[PDB]
């Protein structure tokens, strides 16, 4: 049974990419419009970093201790390697998206039942010649909606 | 007379050039005089960094005095409550915080 | 047809706010409005505003001499709504 | 043959856009229109536009004095198309 | 022999484009044309262009008093062609 | 009277030097006056970056006013809308995006 | 028995985050208000480093031997990996803290019996796709109170 | 049977270099003119990366989140290790190409039936002294036409 | 009049300063005039890098015009064809290629 | 039988250094003048690198694709380790060459039958004190002649 | 008249400013003239690097001509056999090699 509060092994973890027009965050749970990527070998999602800005002051009553605040948080870079397939329409769309090069939205779904949506642009297309695999990575832009917002 | 209670970032600079009556001769013996009574007047270079919300407030306060009105200010940890006027300030608006670089010239009442 | 949106715009102290500017940014192409088109409206001294708004999807944007463009939200005009105030559209269930 | 496109362009608040200009860029070479060619026209003071566009696939751009050039969308005029306003081609199913 | 290529070139709005300049860029050595040689032609105010082009492989370039060379494509003239318009070669099945 | 709506890149600079009538006496007593009524007029340094397609559009708009016409422009987040004129601008065209550097000098009506 | 003067394996090592208002340094021994985090995989605590400043002088009677003093000591960065728990309110609060971005206080408890309290802001949020875990790193600000200051 | 929609081990993966004149992109399926290289020990294909340009603005409606776009995408570097064959004509042609140094086009063929074509110049030549192998590295120039562009 | 078909390396700047008539007053109200009809005249900095073999050829061309003869040129992109003169070309011969860093000034007929 | 077009294990791989006066490239096949180095443990020949010069242009039809050409190719660095043996005149002359420091020519032979000739100057001399061995590396200068140029 | 056959290190710099007669009118119409018959004379910046042994020989040869006598010198690959004079040269003496950095100003007969 798919439900949170228990850990999940993560067998399925599907990956979908948007094709239509609308608001991706309006309802990510419906897969009526998005196209799935098939037989991904491995995946590494991006990490949400931040930036540290100085806060120390002359008249600050506590000295001998640095003071730093947080600002300008940024999304990370997503990467995944799958089986190189020049036949399926998904990889065709992926390479057309890279060549034309526009920001697009996509999502990852977990066996637990919650979905994560990012938006960004792709920046690399790798290859290997021993059991042919294609490695592709994208860089995100703007705010991604984490899976912990839909649960509320 | 208003005051200046904003905090100041590290790196504030202090300059001091007291006024003397130099006059040069053959082999030294350069006679020296203290010139005026309060000859020296420290000049401060002050850097601040505030989020954009109150940048307008700080700018309005500095504009209200212009470059002709004095206001009390206490240099950090220094034993004097000096009166200072400013005529040069700039701000670097980037995305979230804006840093002000200003110069403060000391003046007697 | 354009629904007539009229009302009085006030701040948090029950007072009119002057030097305002209300605009609607078009987000989706409609039957009669092109995407990425803005229309400005400046209210009176008493905060009274009145516009004739065509049906479709808009983003209401409230620009005051001060705070940057304020995103009260996105508003939607189907062909069943009745004339009223803009705050109803902001507070309406989407 | 070229199809006639006539209409009036307005904004969300039901007002005409002034000092505007519509530009069409040919993204595909055709038997009568060369690729990467732009045709431009400015509406009147009342926002009325009327122009005879050739068949093919075009990108439509709206220009206003001061604003960055906005990319309204892409239109396709076939040989079975009928006269209408420019908005209908934008909202047509693709 | 030189095949006759004549016609009128119009933009996507069905209006003749002025201040035009069409260039032919040879890509290969032919019977009477040396590689890396350019040939220029400036049409009239009505958009009428008229050339006597030799046979071989060319690349077409379009400049409008500040348009970058618009590589509409490569044309090939072989020894059965008949006189026509320039856009025909661009639209011809290669 | 046209207006300005092109968005501005981070790092924009602003400078302000209020014109004052400074005269120093024997021992301090420096008489200061505000000089002109609206003496404080800011000067902005603004940089943009646009793809080459609208470089012509921006250049044509900047050419229309020349260096003798004023246009209304609302600085980011600032309250009062001002009218400004410019007389210097430069650009770097690399391959796809051209970056523009200019200075906007605030002027009264 | 939890009591110092004998070393401890450190098996439990609970982690708590403050939620209320007041002085976290007043009495960290009371867990009336703080919220516990569940199933911490691994944890690395902060590093209280300092900075070195020059102290060499010309007229010193001992030469050819450098002399540096200590100043401006700063706290380090804490990191911990949890089982991805979207249902639990703790992770929801943690992500809300990251998004809104203020300085918050937290503590780590030991089976020895004493606790350690830090304060700072989070800076990195990471994830994995095989037995999903969430990796979260925070940076401290200001002087912390060690366990020793409580034992006296 | 060579066709897509099922993954391929990739055992054959022949390597060809253009010799004649014309358009290599016109018909890479025809091996009428290209010369084959024999006994490839190992191969690593190019990595089509891109570059990122800033897109943040003063008046952006979403602050504290970095934004960037892609521009000026570039092809990678190809490398392959061969058995040192000083007699076979292909290696002589390759070294003459390196010595004279002009841009040349080449291709790699997969057992699935599709072909991938690059163009560039060679930048490195290496050797070994135990089971002698020669390592050749080339850098591409201009846009390559991938297999996907042919599959449509 | 000849043309200039040589290609330009990325890095060109299009610095431009129009000519206006300034006259300053206390609280501004400075009048402005467009001065001459052709107020603006762009000034480009053209960078090239050619293999040494044909370098001399380009030199001869720039020698033929000297600094007194104008030649037509089309700046990359921009809906204009202009006539330019150059007087400050310079070259850096290193091993195989030579880079020229010349300056081009717009002039009306 | 030593002949090309088939791989060779590389057992002998002798190393010779010029001593006389003349043209090393005139005929390297004759060992009538050069001295052989004895019991080389391992050898790494230099690699013929290149250098990439920018070719991207403004008015070119192709954008968003970097263009780079080749220029100023250079030879690599050769290294080899022998059994430290000051008795033989070979490394005696090698060390005298290092101390006096002039450019000199040398060759590597193969069981295949072809010879490679290089010219350069030595830049290091090493040692070990467990089964004592001397490691020496040189940097080449000017054009070397590869074995392929001789096979034609 | 002696010659100059010493090798030249890569990175030689070339400068050329033709002397022209510029005069500008209301709207352009700028009269331009070539001034002298042979106006532009290139000036080279040349650096050498030689071991110390013949640094004395190079210094003596450069001393012989002083700063007034001219000497023929062929620029690398350049189609002309020009005559040049120099009046400034410097050297960075090290324990193995010394590098000279001089300027060569072209003059006619």
């Amino acid at each position: 049974v798919p439900n949170p509060t228990m850990p999940v092994k993560g067998a399925g973890t599907t990956l979908w990419v948007y094709k239509g027009s609308g608001d991706p965050y309006a309802n990510p749970l419906s897969d009526v419009d998005w196209s799935r990527l098939a037989k991904v070998k491995d995946l590494t999602p991006g990490e949400l970093t931040a930036e540290s800005y100085d806060d120390s002051y002359l008249d600050d009553e506590d000295a001998d201790w640095t003071a730093t605040g947080q600002g300008q948080k940024s999304a990370g870079d997503t990467s995944f390697t799958l089986a190189w397939m020049p036949g399926e329409q998904g990889q065709q769309a992926l390479l057309a998206w890279f060549n034309e090069g526009d920001t697009r939205a996509y999502k990852i779904r977990f066996p637990n039942g919650t979905v994560d949506v990012f938006r960004g642009w792709v920046s690399s297309i790798g290859k290997a010649v021993t059991v042919i695999t294609r490695t592709v990575k994208v860089t995100n832009v703007g705010r991604p909606s984490m899976a912990e917002d839909r649960s509320t | 007379m208003k005051t200046f209670r904003w905090k100041v970032k590290p790196g504030m600079d202090v300059a001091s050039v007291p006024s003397v009556r130099k006059v040069r001769f053959g082999d030294g013996y350069s006679q020296r005089a203290p010139a005026g009574l309060n000859a020296n007047l420290k000049t401060y270079s002050v850097t601040l960094s505030v989020p954009r919300e109150e940048a307008t407030v700080l700018e309005s306060f500095l504009e209200e005095h212009g470059g002709w009105k004095s206001f009390l200010w206490t240099p950090p940890y220094e034993w004097r409550q000096i009166k200072v006027t400013c005529a040069k300030w700039s701000s670097r608006v980037s995305m979230l915080r804006v840093e002000f670089s200003a110069e403060f010239e000391q003046v007697v009442n | 047809m354009a629904v007539k949106i009229s009302g009085v715009l006030k701040d948090g102290t029950g007072k009119p706010v002057q030097n305002c500017t209300i605009q609607l940014k078009a987000r989706r192409n409609s039957t009669t409005v092109v995407v990425n088109t803005v229309g400005s409206e400046n209210p009176d001294e008493a905060g009274r505003y009145s516009m004739d708004v065509e049906y479709g999807q808009y983003s209401v944007i409230l620009q005051v001499d001060g705070f940057p463009p304020s995103h009260a939200g996105t508003i939607t005009v189907y062909e069943d709504s009745q004339p009223g105030t803009l705050n109803d559209f902001l507070c309406a269930m989407t």
